[PDB]
RNA sequence: CUGGGUUUGACAUGCACAGGACGCCGGCAGAGAUGUCGGUUCCCUUGUGGCCUGUGUGCAGGUGGUGCAUGGCUGUCGUC
RNA sequence: ACUCGUGAGAGACUGCCGGGGUCAACUCGGAGGAAGGUGGGGAUGACGUCAAGUCAUCAUGCCCCUUAUGUCCAGGGCUUCACACAUGCUACAAUGGCCGGUACAAAGGGCUGCGAUGCCGUGAGGUGGAGCGAAUCCUUUCAAAGCCGGUCUCAGUUCGGAUCGGGGUCUGCAACUCGACCCCGUGAAGUCGGAGUCGCUAGUAAUCGCAGAUCAGCAACGCUGCGGUGAAUACGUUCCCG
């Protein structure tokens, strides 16, 4: 499959990521997907604080990194550009799967 | 032409319900290329058992998600609606055998500090 | 660790013996872990701000 | 469910090439830890050689099986006023299936053969016939039973 | 004392806001240096002349410092004396300008991290904390657009040697309600025996904010 | 059989019969007969005199005999501990050569769980 | 992987003695030289200062200082 | 931990004595620190601002102790 | 017209009926319904005990060192060992091992990193570039358990893989003390384990692998998330502990 698996730092962040994704489409004039349901999942971090003897409340404190997909299909290089030439939060490290 | 949805887990699938002969085309399989188990077969044709149409309707579905037996549950939901769609009188006969509702049964959200879902870790006594 | 030593050992050394850590923030030599290139000072400051990548503390 | 009421039975639907509750129960027991298709196998080959050994139905030799080994009295343990009676209670059909059917796979892992296939058709020949290790343990749970009847007056 | 977590920690992306917005590639390091550098220069200026937040955002190269005084005159003194001081210590401290802008806030006694400083201050004073704490929590409940208020004042208190950890509250203080929107003080005091802790919430009202 | 001065097994395949030498094993013998060509299913009670002498000629010519190998890897193990270096000190005190855990494993090297 | 300290006079050393073929002690005078691949086990007399011993250099020595297979710092204290 | 260095110190800041060279790239003695040599010699502008170089000065520095003095964070009891 | 990863709305509020209950809360069954009686699962940790953990995250009152206990450098150590305790992996064999052919899952690590086709290699891999601040590229147009065929004939063995010797590889200047991985041989304990004891109530246990936190290079079998296939019990609180 394709398109996507990537992840982002907040929440808020990569809605209105794909919020201006949508409405630069849009306005471009192309296209929509249809949206699926699909949960995110619980990031790895479980760092102590000091190399000293603190094992006790050790373990973590979950880092909240809520992660939303867009699949698309039928490429038009108009679209390929329109998409490509700028991303305005830039805070999502998007990878391609 | 009708079509319903099917859920599973993490799974979906497609259906479109029509007449003609039994079969089971997958996307870019067979009926037996996707079920090798052997009892995702009876599992998929339990709908069509309890109301014999196995070889009276098509199934043409398209599925994305989950194994064998997800697939298998979301292809008898998909049949289940479209037999509550076309047949309402044979609704109550697929609803005895416990169908015509997707089991709420589904993967949880594993815990902190722990090994898997509702399993602590092994410590012994001191 | 100032901006001199900073530049001298961040770019190519002189001898390639010399490849200790030499953090950014503080530019202390040493007692910095190269696991995130930083001094557990500041290292805890970003990581009770949310800043640095990916730490954090008890919860359990 | 644990002291809040009994649980639903499942609505589980007949085995399609022999339709019984109980083979499929056997089955669900007899599973691997996923292994479904392969005890599924495992048993239909059992029962082949049963049925090529014996000449009936696998489906009905299974079920005198059953009802020959079924312990009609099971002992258990309470502790009545400072001091432990084994006092036997009457038990439920479920239950004593239930069982017999973990017995069974019990003595037919144990049972020392070529293969598993092979090793499940001898415990069932075995229990069908009287002679196994099936129902040498049932007539020792019923020995036991009937020794510890001295003790059945509470039915609490 | 107890194992109550930060609400504003918690709600940092959900009801509060972050004091430091920005997102840089490898950059992002030297600009919380920056940020903290920044935040030791004005630490003692700022907290003579009273402080409640330092919203830092960072801009192509440059900086945008918003620091919300609620004492205006001490800080913001002879033109050319106090502010332009401070400015050009941050500016040469820094590798960059510093385009100081000021916001005065509405009222001290709403503000949490405000009504801690005010009560520290009064603290090391030498004064009665309890009084203090009372006076506080009166002027931070004479219809300060509030709902309630907790006042916490642990540590060596009294300069005593046993950590009494005076629990005051007034009106309605949820912390496992999540449609709160409390603000959360923590401040630390140095006085000539050792630190002391205090801890502020102040429940506003049950607005939303979505 | 009497290959090189081993006996092979009774009934077993060809690639588990030649794991009896002490140079030759599973994929050793694969590797021979697929160079020798010949099969690897046969058994070890089918075999000529003349597949044999074509067999032993092949891995003495591209391998070393048994006996070569054990007493090579007996003088290699003495020069080592003669030398005088950390593999030498291992093998004298028993211990592991590797340098791995040896505070409560290393028992295959240190022999029983004695304790004392 | 830069230009590390190979002794470009052990190197060139190491280097005709490969090229004659000859097996003989080669009399070094460095100790941290162990990197470049070019050196085929060539048995290197090093000088820790002391004396030279011959010792032979092995796959997991490939790497490791010169003068460490025996420990340079004499001290046993018995 | 073993042994050689720097020790107003690797690294911040106020007060004095001389400076335009520290600062940059390589060579030599060493395991390297370190010492030394070769190419450049400041930017303002006469009041001196910045720089370090050598000598003083208050001090830096402590992952040295004291959580039976604390701030902050939080573990079992107890998600009862 | 098809699964509405972005926003909102509807749908569970005992909504209605009956047995009830004090015709007051509240309990069971039934109708519709995806969930019916806080829907399945978490975030959410009150006053306080353990004078609980932290002065090595940081500050911290007091004492102490200052040609030193501040700082760098080369080597060694934290990875040592005749033993014991704790947590995990490998298994102990036929629901098995090896070879050949085959299908779906969610989750991304990427800018001095990922790196597909090819050359040659038993194999780590030497050549390397179309393509990437984000679906043209590896993690494949996605794996293992799973299905078909051949073989081993139920044994210290084609189970198990450790020590050990020979032939090499990935990183960085430097891998016996100082990682991992590959090829050949070497083939030990282990025959499901006593006294004691641990975890599990439905997508749970079990079993299988995928991915990530940091590293140029790994001790990572660990810790976190993911899902593939997926069971039996639930007289009851007499009883061990809270
Ligand atoms: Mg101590
Ligand atoms: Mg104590
Ligand atoms: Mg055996």
């Amino acid at each position: 499959k394709i398109r996507i698996r990537l992840k982002a730092y907040d929440h808020e962040a990569i809605d209105a990521s794909a919020r201006k994704i949508v409405e630069t489409v849009t306005r471009t004039g192309a296209s929509v997907v249809g949206p699926v349901p699909l949960p995110t999942e619980k990031n790895v971090y479980c760092v102590i604080r000091s190399p000293h003897k603190y094992k006790d409340s050790r373990e973590h404190f979950e880092m909240r990194t809520h992660k939303r997909l867009i699949d698309i299909l039928d490429p038009t290089p108009k679209t390929v550009d329109a998409l490509m030439r700028i991303d305005l939060p830039a805070s999502v490290d998007v990878n391609i799967q | 032409p009708i079509q319903t949805v099917g859920r599973r887990k993490e799974a979906v699938v497609r259906v479109r319900l029509v007449p003609g002969t039994g079969q089971f085309n997958l996307d870019g399989r067979t009926l037996e290329n996707y079920f090798p188990n052997k009892v995702h077969q009876q599992l998929i044709k339990a709908p069509l058992v309890t109301v014999d149409r196995v070889d009276q309707f098509d199934i043409y579905a398209h599925l994305d998600g989950g194994g064998p037996s997800g697939q298998a549950g979301a292809l008898r939901l998909a049949i289940a609606r479209a037999l509550i769609l076309v047949q309402p009188e044979d609704r109550p006969a697929l609803k005895k055998a416990g169908f015509l509702t997707r089991d709420p049964r589904a993967i949880e959200r594993k815990k902190y500090g722990l090994k898997k879902a509702r399993k602590a870790p092994q410590y012994s006594k001191r | 660790a100032k901006k001199a030593l900073v530049h001298k050992a961040n770019k190519k050394p002189k001898f390639a013996v010399r490849a200790y850590t030499r953090c950014n923030k503080c530019g202390r030599p040493h007692s910095v872990y190269r696991k995130f290139g930083l001094c557990r000072i500041c290292l805890r400051e970003m990581a009770h701000a949310g800043e640095l990548p990916g730490v954090q503390k008890s919860s359990w | 469910m644990p002291r809040k009421g009994p649980a639903p039975k499942r609505p589980l639907v007949n085995d399609p090439v022999y339709g019984s509750q109980l083979v499929t129960q056997l089955v669900n027991k007899v599973l691997l830890e996923g292994k479904k298709s392969l005890a599924e196998r495992i048993v239909y080959g059992a029962l082949e050689q049963a049925r090529e050994k014996t000449g009936t139905d696998p489906v009905v030799t299974l079920k005198r099986a059953l009802d020959n080994v079924k312990p009609a009295l099971e002992v258990r343990s309470r502790r009545v006023g400072g001091a432990t009676y084994q006092v036997p209670v009457e038990v439920r059909p479920d239950r004593s299936t239930t069982l017999a059917l973990r017995w069974l796979v019990n003595f037919s892992r144990q049972r020392r053969e070529k293969t598993m296939v092979e090793r499940l058709a001898n415990e069932i020949l075995d229990a069908s016939n009287g002679l196994g290790a099936s129902v040498k343990r049932r007539e020792d749970t019923h020995k036991m039973a009937e020794a510890n009847r001295a003790f059945a007056h509470y039915r609490w | 004392m107890g194992q109550k977590i930060n609400p504003h920690g918690f709600r940092l992306g959900i009801t509060t806001e972050w004091k430091s917005r920005w997102y840089a590639d490898k950059q992002y390091k030297d600009y919380v240096k920056e940020d903290v550098a920044i935040r030791k220069l004005l630490a003692t200026g700022l907290e003579r002349a009273g402080i409640a937040d330092v919203e830092i955002e960072r801009t192509r190269d440059r900086v945008r410092v918003d620091i919300h005084t609620a004492r205006p005159g001490i800080v913001i003194g002879r033109r050319g004396t106090e502010a332009d001081r401070i400015r050009a210590d941050l500016e040469k401290l820094t590798g960059k300008q510093v385009q100081l802008n000021i916001l005065e806030v509405k009222n001290p006694e709403s503000q949490a991290q405000l009504v801690a400083q005010g009560v520290a201050e009064q603290l090391s004073n030498r004064v009665a904390f309890r009084r203090a704490m009372r006076k506080a929590i009166q002027s931070a409940m004479r219809q300060p657009n509030v709902k309630g208020i907790r006042v916490q004042c642990s540590g060596r208190l009294g300069g005593a040697e046993m950590s009494r950890s005076e629990f005051y509250r007034e009106g309605r203080v949820p912390l496992h309600t999540l449609r709160a929107d409390i603000d959360y003080g923590l401040y630390e005091a140095k006085t000539t025996f050792g630190r002391i802790g205090v801890k502020v919430w102040i429940y506003k009202g049950d607005i939303v904010g979505g | 059989a009497r290959l090189v001065g081993v006996d092979l097994p009774r009934d077993k395949r060809m690639e588990i019969a030649l794991t009896y030498i002490y140079g030759i094993g599973r994929t050793r013998s694969n590797e021979i007969l697929a160079a020798t060509g010949i099969d690897k299913n046969m058994r070890t009670k089918d075999l000529t005199d003349d597949q044999v002498t074509v067999l032993r000629d092949y891995i003495e010519g591209n391998l070393k005999v048994e006996g070569d190998l054990r007493r090579e890897v007996q003088a290699d193990i003495r020069r080592k501990i003669e030398i005088g270096c950390y593999q030498g000190l291992r093998h004298r005190r028993g211990l592991p050569v590797r340098g791995q855990r040896t505070k409560t494993n290393a028992r295959t090297r240190k022999g029983p769980k004695r304790t004392i | 992987k830069k230009g590390p300290f190979v002794d470009d006079h052990l190197l060139k050393k190491v280097d005709v003695q490969n090229e004659k073929n000859t097996k003989q002690v080669i009399k070094t005078w460095s100790r941290r030289s162990t990197i470049i691949p070019d050196f085929i086990g060539h048995t290197f007399a090093v000088h820790d200062g002391r004396k030279h011993v011959p010792v032979f250099v092995t796959e997991a020595m490939v790497g490791h200082k010169l003068g460490e297979f025996a420990p340079t710092r004499t001290f046993k204290g018995h």
